[PDB]
């Protein structure tokens, strides 16, 4: 469930584009830092449980 | 990927073209004014004449 | 007062909008320059964004 | 002489305009990209748990912001400087009127 959520909003990111109006300015998202492990870890993580 | 490099071709031929129309007018127009002064010329040549 | 100094005067003053004009048509040059050359660069950066996003949803898939 | 001088400067006055207006055409077309990537990077932040990393996409998305952020501030400033070089050939323009009267 955790990987089916995380694929839609990135596939919502890749769909939205220039043209689109949903669109914000959403400043400072740059000098935020939220990440818990690299894509090495996860795969990791992913290959430990099965 | 192909698509991308045919968009980089069209930009790059499209401001080329942009540029050689910018230079077909201004040697127009400085065809217009050489071809205006002959006209003006044969002026002071009735005089001296 | 000056009776020759007045043409170098004339002359001082031309020379001085002959050297003005010439220094703007080469910044009018540059700045087209740089325009297409921002213009391209993120069009390319841009089309990179997607590819990659679409490596990673690939990816996410097969995991 | 003066005349045709004065002739010259009007050329190079309006060349310094229409730079103006076409750069400012341009900033507001590079606007949106930026705030496309902000949306992007708002959708990175929605990720859950362990799905939410610091891949590849995400540190090119930061670097997307950082460069159109900077390809507008190069832009703006050369805005000014075709601002400034415009009102000094506006003055030569006076100082050729001012000979030639």
């Amino acid at each position: 469930e955790d990987k089916s959520s995380a694929q839609y909003i990135d596939e919502n990111c890749f769909n939205l584009r220039s043209t689109s109006d949903s669109i914000s300015f959403f400043h400072g998202v740059e000098k935020f830092d939220g990440t818990v492990s690299i894509p090495e870890t996860w795969a990791k993580f992913s290959n430990d449980n099965i | 990927e192909r698509v991308n490099d045919l968009a980089f071709w069209k930009s790059e031929i499209t401001h080329e073209l942009d540029e050689m129309i910018g230079e077909t007018n201004a040697l127009t127009d400085i065809k217009r004014r050489l071809e205006r002064g002959l006209i003006e010329t044969e002026g002071p040549l009735q005089v001296s004449r | 007062y000056t009776p020759r100094d007045w043409d170098r005067s004339n002359d001082l003053q031309i020379r001085n909008a002959e050297a003005s004009r010439l220094w703007a048509s080469r910044l009018t040059g540059d700045s087209l320059r740089i325009m297409q050359d921002k213009d391209q660069l993120i069009h390319q950066m841009q089309e990179g964004t997607s590819r990659n996003l679409g490596q990673r949803l690939s990816d996410l898939g097969f995991w | 002489k003066l005349q045709t001088q004065l002739a010259k400067i009007l050329q190079e006055i309006f060349q310094a305009e229409n730079t103006i207006m076409l750069l400012e055409r341009a900033i507001v077309a590079k606007e949106y990209p930026l705030k496309m990537a902000q949306t992007m990077l708002a959708c990175r932040t929605r990720r859950p748990n362990v799905e939410l990393c610091r891949d590849v996409p995400q540190f090119r998305l930061v670097n997307e912001v950082f460069t159109i952020d900077d390809t507008l501030q190069t832009l703006k400033l050369r805005l000014r400087e075709t601002q400034d070089t415009l009102q000094l050939l506006v003055m030569t323009k006076s100082r050729l009127e001012h000979e030639l009267a």
